[PDB]
DNA sequence: GGCCTTATTAAATGACTTCTCCGTACGCTTGC
DNA sequence: GCAAGCGTACGGA
């Protein structure tokens, strides 16, 4: 086993939006970039398989300004022709949508025979590739190998506050969450995953024919920041992907 | 009342027509509308008919996460595949004399409601009947429209199609409307595009409150954040300088020049030791590389004319090869200045 | 044989563009100097000049009329706008991000092949490579300068000077010597010969002192703040990727009616070209139809056609089957 | 065959006009020596002196009133205000900036090389030129200065300056050698036969020691300071870019009512000059029904119709037309 | 170690731009 | 002769 941090990546339009929530993308959106980037190095034959990824924020914009009131207003892109029975028309419909940019920093928890500078090439050749939760990485510093908690660049880690949330004020969930941040003023809310909406099936319209389909509502939870100077096990940031009879999780253990 | 709000909403035909019209839509459309608490149109207008579910649950009141099971939405959404049938969803919405909605009046099955309706239609047990029996939405198909996800379960993938949900989003954005929560509105959906989504909630809810679930403030990008990490340059060209030659200073009248270069760009554009360039071997060996060097000649030393510590970048435009007592020189005049 | 398109066919965009952000500096000073570029607030008063109907106007037409706006200027002491901006190609092949039938996902593999070994992408990648050349990307800030230079940089070697006020938005050019080069990088990295490319685009307008300088606006809406809001990128002015994708993008001079409308247009399913109120493909020349030709009825287009076609497959978009209920 | 104006018409500005930095000066020295002019934060005790009701006036009539305010004061040495700024010309036909009709913009181009055959740009690039050596930018500062001058660089070249106070508002000269020198220059950008001209002008106010400088207030919308603000461009005071223009744009001696006015209005859509409030061109002779009649109707209006449709094609607009 | 001043007042008159961002069945018309 | 393409109301906190 071995730790790979991709130090200061920059990222151009995140997609910001989920159903509940506007700013940090979804926790599925890194974790599903790091298994993007494990099947692109399989594919290569370097076997590397990534059992979980820490997400270190070092900066952030909203695309949009600050009202006077604070509050901030969310840009768009003019959007182009959808497809559909109106897409010949030179004006398109204008649907939710909000957009990050980001500078964030990954720690991936790596397996594999090779774990040395050769590999640490072999991703510097893949990530070129790839894309942050629909974001282009513009740039980044380094991709190295490290060792211990001193290794990191200062920065702010996110992580699972499930016992904040379950020991908010117990009228309702939403209310649970709403005493929770009004308590904890640095606290946010994640999309953390989804739950089944229907049984395991095959229906029409698949992406992929032969993969086994769900529908889902998204998942959310309450989660935090934690300072990498202050951070004392490095497990405490990991996040790991896991199922329970038809929950999709990611979560920390 | 009730009356003159159903005639106040058909269009401008005259009045016995345009009521008899406005049931006559009415029970055309009923059948054709749906109760649900997740709707695909609510991502993209364009996927076609009624895709959607209906999440009875609740058991989840304490596993640490938020969804429509756990969260106490309180309104039922009503949803169609197209605005032309529409019609239920305002029917319903309606408020009689005591402020209470057609929707409470119709299970209650109110004396109220019966004798105002029956005094202008016959078919009251019907439209009431096929309001309380909407079958629940149900997915049956896929669209490139909706957002399809592959998540990895025991090294297989399924693939997940994930549906927005309504009633956490009109129950959301109505808290947040009373609460100090940091919160933003989103405020991106026209009428018309609202419409034909085809929800009585999104229609009510076109411009909802979000979470604002952003950084620690003091992390946002700001200009002198971004200045901090802009390098500066010296002016001079090594390969212009009558006095230097091969990246090396030859001639001592020049070095004024290279203190006065320091200073002039050094002044006020301090960096701390974690925000400098790192001083590279790749930087020298690519200057020496450029001269045709080896090595550093004997006695010579590389410095660079804007310091790191003031701002210089480490590149091989800010770097100059001094002999070692003009490379004293300049280090002290530039300590000096700068009270290193 | 194939009935119809897959349910899923999309491609990711093939040509990347990153936000620029905008410096300001003295041309004689360009290669050392630059300062940071500020939008500024700038309020207006107005008077009411719109079209009103006459028993409005009546009304109307004499009140003032305030207005929030934002405006960008450089200092009194330079002279010349500085924009830098990046660009990664990804190949075309390697970026079909999904389709639901492998024997379709065979046969535009095949064509790809085909056209690869036509033309490997060289006439696009020219194309692409003149209107980075051509200095298109700085929309309204070229209507006036009186030195242009475009400096290209791929993987720390710079490429000379191009200067980008000798060419005629109008035409492209098949024999600058650097436009060939890179454009043969370009159409290596399109081919699949390399996994990708970055390439870095420097750029000086020489405008005048204190003259202005203009931002793309940003789409925002709100209550109060219908006024003009420009861009701002780190705290400096910048322009939107998509605005200069969009100008990479007008390569298209094969649409049929072009002998008529002698200017290039944006590459769009439809040719819909924001700034003429018809598309220029309806009908049999739209990418559907052709796409459909090419593939379900396997006839061999004119090259223009296919040029079109692979230029829309660079764009990249969602390309499925029409959806059915 | 053109039905109505598109769904979308719109023209750049083509007399592009660059914020205006204030600096003092003692008129002596003046192409030697410059200093820096601030803007000085003042508040203020005022009375409560606006027109009250009697029920109100018998209980606060007597009151103080304080106030924010800012204001500019030259120096007690220096005694001339000094105004730079810069001009940047483009080609009027080059300028249309958004259409919806190949066929609108044919004809609008046709029109403008019809104006281009039957005059040079050059009739209102005179009268622009004018507004140059008026000094009219100036506005509140030109009341009572002892001598003002105006002068004018190209590009390096220097013409001789203008004596500013020698010119009566009310007309326009035709036949002063520097101002037909200059106009020619603008003339040809706006015909299209250069790309652009850059015009900076040094403007020389002569005042008085320490007396009181005018730069442009700034809006403000119910915002907490409600005190008047005023204008710093890079620190010193300033004019906004817009209250040049509409400076210069006062060259309209067209419109219906002028025999019995006798003075040049702002260039207006509707003619709404500010000054009076009566508006000049309501109804037949508005912009709109003279580019339609123009246009849509190819009726060949009055020279000095196309005069003040061009200067508006100058200024620049959104013509849009909605579609039913 | 003690303390951080008492009154009075916060203006008037006008204005807050125009354009685009809707899916669909229903059935009538044109193309293969 | 049969199916694809196009103009139009329809509907609404």
């Amino acid at each position: 086993k071995g730790y790979i941090l991709l130090e200061k990546v920059n990222i151009e339009n995140a997609n910001a939006f989920n159903n509940i929530i506007v700013g940090i993308p979804a926790i599925t959106s890194f974790l599903g970039f790091a298994r993007a980037l494990e099947r692109k190095l399989n594919a290569k034959e370097i076997a590397i398989r990534i059992n979980g990824v820490g997400l270190e924020f070092h900066e952030y914009e909203l695309k949009g300004y600050k009202n006077k009131r604070g509050q901030y207003v969310t840009s768009c892109p003019l959007p182009g022709s959808i497809p559909g029975q109106n897409e010949k028309k030179l004006d398109a419909h204008i649907m939710n949508q909000a957009y990050i940019d980001l500078n964030m920093s990954f720690l991936l928890e790596v397996e594999g025979p090779h774990v040395d500078m050769s590999t640490c090439k072999s991703i510097k050749s893949t990530m070129e590739t790839l894309r942050i939760a629909g974001g282009i990485i513009r740039n980044y510093k380094k991709i190295r190998l490290i060792d211990t908690l001193a290794d990191i660049p200062y920065g702010y880690f996110l992580t699972l506050r499930q016992d904040n949330l379950n020991d908010a004020a117990g009228d309702d969930m939403l209310d649970k969450m709403i005493h929770a941040l009004q308590q904890e003023d640095t606290l946010v809310p994640i999309a953390v995953g989804f739950k089944a909406l229907s049984e395991v099936g095959h229906v029409e319209g698949q992406r992929d024919p032969e993969k086994d389909h769900c529908f889902v509502e998204s998942i959310f939870s309450l989660g935090g920041f934690e300072c990498s100077k202050i951070l004392e096990d490095i497990n405490s940031c990991l996040w790991r992907y896991k199922t329970e009879e038809g929950l999709y999780l990611c979560t920390i253990i | 009342l009730r009356n003159k709000i159903l005639a106040a909403i058909s269009q401008k035909i005259p009045e016995e027509q345009k009521i008899n019209k406005y049931i006559e839509g009415l029970f055309q459309s009923i059948d054709k509308n749906h109760l649900a608490t997740h709707v695909a149109k609510f991502t993209e207008t364009n996927s076609p008919g009624n895709i959607g579910a209906y999440d009875i649950l609740s058991s989840d009141m304490n596993c640490g996460y938020l969804d429509t099971a756990n969260a106490g939405w309180k309104e039922p959404d009503i949803v169609t595949n197209d605005a032309k049938y529409k019609r239920p969803q305002g029917f319903v919405a309606m408020e009689m004399s005591d402020g209470r909605t057609v929707m409470e009046h119709l299970q209650e099955d109110s004396a109220e409601l019966r004798h105002e309706m029956e005094e202008l239609t016959d078919k009251y047990d019907e439209i009431r009947d096929g309001i309380l029996n909407m079958p629940s939405m149900q997915p049956y198909r896929t669209n490139q429209f909706i957002k399809q996800v592959f998540f990895p379960v025991g090294g297989s993938y399924h693939l997940l199609s994930i549906l927005p949900s309504t009633v956490l989003n009109y129950e959301v954005s109505d808290r947040l409307y009373r609460s100090k929560i940091p919160k933003i509105r989103l405020r991106l959906l026209s009428s018309n595009a609202a419409s034909t989504t085809g929800s009585r909630l999104v229609s009510k809810n076109k411009w909802p409150l979000v979470f604002q679930a952003l950084p620690p403030k003091f992390l946002e990008k700001n200009l002198a954040k971004a200045l901090d990490k802009e390098y500066l340059l010296p002016d001079i060209n090594i390969d212009e300088l009558e006095g230097v030659d091969n990246g090396c200073l030859i001639d001592e009248a020049l070095l004024p020049l290279i203190i006065d270069e320091g200073k002039r760009k050094g002044e006020g554009n301090y960096r701390p030791r974690h925000l400098r360039d790192e001083r590279k071997e790749e930087t020298v060996q690519a200057f020496l590389d450029k001269y045709g060097y080896c090595n550093i000649p004997v006695g010579y030393e590389v410095h660079h004319i804007v310091p790191l510590s003031q701002g210089g970048a480490d590149s091989i435009k800010n770097m100059i090869m001094l002999s070692i007592e003009h490379h004293e020189r300049v280090t002290e005049a530039h300590a000096s200045y700068f009270k290193w | 044989t194939l009935k119809s398109r897959p349910e899923n066919l999309s491609f990711a965009r093939c040509l990347n563009t990153t936000e620029a952000k905008f410096w300001q500096t003295d041309f004689l000073k360009r290669h050392t100097f630059k300062l940071p570029l500020l939008i500024t607030d700038k309020a207006v008063l107005a008077s009411k000049g719109h079209e009103m109907p006459p028993d409005k106007l009546e009304k109307e037409i004499m009140d003032p009329n305030p207005q929030k706006s934002q405006s960008c200027t450089l200092s009194t002491e330079c002279d010349t706008l500085r924009i830098d901006f990046g660009i990664k190609v990804l190949p075309v092949k390697e970026s079909m991000y999904s389709c639901s039938d492998y024997n379709y996902r065979t046969a535009i593999y095949q064509k790809i092949d085909e056209y690869i070994a036509e033309d490997g992408f060289l006439t696009l990648a020219k194309r692409y490579v003149n209107n980075i050349a051509n200095a298109r990307f700085l929309w309204r800030n070229r209507k006036g300068a009186e030195i242009i230079e475009t400096i290209v940089t791929i993987e720390d070697k710079e490429y000379p000077s191009f200067n980008s006020k000798s060419f005629n938005l109008d035409t492209f050019v098949e024999d600058n010597a650097t436009i060939n080069e890179i454009a043969q990088q370009i159409a290596d990295t399109f081919a699949g010969k390399r996994e990708y490319l970055n390439i870095y685009v420097t750029c000086f307008v020489k405008i005048g002192c204190a003259m202005e300088v203009y931002p793309s606006q940003e789409m925002t809406f709100d209550d109060d703040d219908k006024g003009k809001k420009l861009f701002k990128f780190e705290g400096s002015a910048g322009m939107h990727s998509q605005k200069i994708n969009n100008a990479l993008r007008t390569i298209d001079t094969w649409y049929p009616d072009y002998t008529t409308y002698e200017f290039p247009i944006p590459v769009e399913n439809y040719g819909a070209a924001r700034s003429i109120g018809i598309p220029f493909r309806p009908d049999t020349k739209s990418f559907y139809k052709l796409i459909d030709r090419m593939i379900l009825k396997n006839e061999d287009l004119p090259i223009e056609d296919k040029h079109y076609v692979m230029a829309i497959l660079i764009r990249g978009g969602m390309f499925s089957k029409k959806q059915e209920k």
